[PDB]
């Protein structure tokens, strides 16, 4: 079931700051 | 600085 | 974490404390990678040089939390390990090479909406994630000063390139340790801090949505020095010893 969250992944909500990572992975 | 865990835990 | 940010509820449901039961204090981050598994750094248990040599009887494994002090009643899970396990090969007289243990916790821990594990990379996916300009994100309650946190702390990393990591220490680098950190001139700091080792440094895949931990906080010199950068270990290098430990 591993990493997807409870509260984000799995109710479709982005933490505050992930956008930082998923842009960077060009 | 920690607060008191339980003892049940201990 | 220096120059970090609170992390939000939930954030990090896999992000474990290791706690001295007495004198009660902190003494690492840790993962959950299974209902009854715990991956941390070797350090964190064994270190001779500092008269360190933690057993299972030590301590205590606290999931679930978010503060870094009150006991948050109803939401954190404190177990028991039924015990501890270092990588044979850890290299606590050199350098640290293989800084890796496995903890068996006393029960399986049930999940929540704040406890929740990390996934482990598989080859392919530790082939598209660990280069060099791809950030990373590593949380703790460690020192925010090279004092501390309320709340459970996040920053985000870029790892570095190998040479730029192996030219800024007199340490030796092996192949089982990556680096992370901003250079100088970025001009961007971030840095994990004592009290934050053994805790992970993780990626989401672009592809699947999942997060995945990468590194476990390793060493470092100081904390956001300029030129230094943190050191971790490389967790699929690894993989192999952590499947051994697991089946046997
Ligand atoms: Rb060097
Ligand atoms: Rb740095």
């Amino acid at each position: 079931d591993c990493g997807l969250r409870p509260l984000f992944e799995k109710k479709s909500l982005e933490d505050k700051t992930e956008r930082e990572l998923l842009e960077s992975y060009i | 600085d920690f607060e008191e865990i339980p003892g049940e835990y201990l | 974490i220096v120059e970090g940010s609170d992390a939000e509820i939930g954030m990090s449901p896999w992000q474990v404390m290791l706690f001295r039961k007495s004198p009660q204090e902190l003494l690492c981050g840790a993962s959950l990678i299974s209902d009854r598994w715990v991956l941390t750094a070797a350090h964190c248990l064994l270190y001779p040089p500092w008269d360190k040599n933690f057993t299972e009887n030590d301590l205590l494994v606290r999931i679930g939390k978010h503060s870094r002090t009150r006991y948050e009643r109803n939401i954190e899970k404190i177990s028991m390990l039924e015990k501890i396990y270092i990588h044979p090969r850890y290299n606590w007289r050199e350098n640290l090479d293989r800084d890796i243990a496995l903890m068996k916790l006393k029960k399986p821990v049930a999940f929540s909406d704040y406890i929740h594990p990390v996934c482990l990379p598989d080859r392919e996916t530790a082939a598209s994630l660990l280069q060099a300009g791809y950030k990373g994100r590593v949380t703790g309650w460690g020192n925010l000063k090279e004092g501390q946190p309320s709340v459970l702390q996040v920053v985000n990393l870029p790892i570095v390139e190998r040479p730029v990591c192996k030219d800024s220490t007199r340490i030796r680098i092996t192949d089982n340790m990556f680096c992370a950190g901003y250079k100088p001139d970025e001009g961007k700091r971030g840095d994990a801090c004592e009290g934050d080792s053994g805790g992970p440094f993780v990626m989401k895949s672009p592809f699947n949505n999942r997060w995945y931990q990468m590194g476990i906080v390793s060493w470092g010199e100081g904390c956001d020095r300029d030129g230094k950068y943190g050191f971790y270990t490389h967790v699929f290098r690894l993989k192999k010893w952590i499947q051994k430990v697991i089946d046997q």
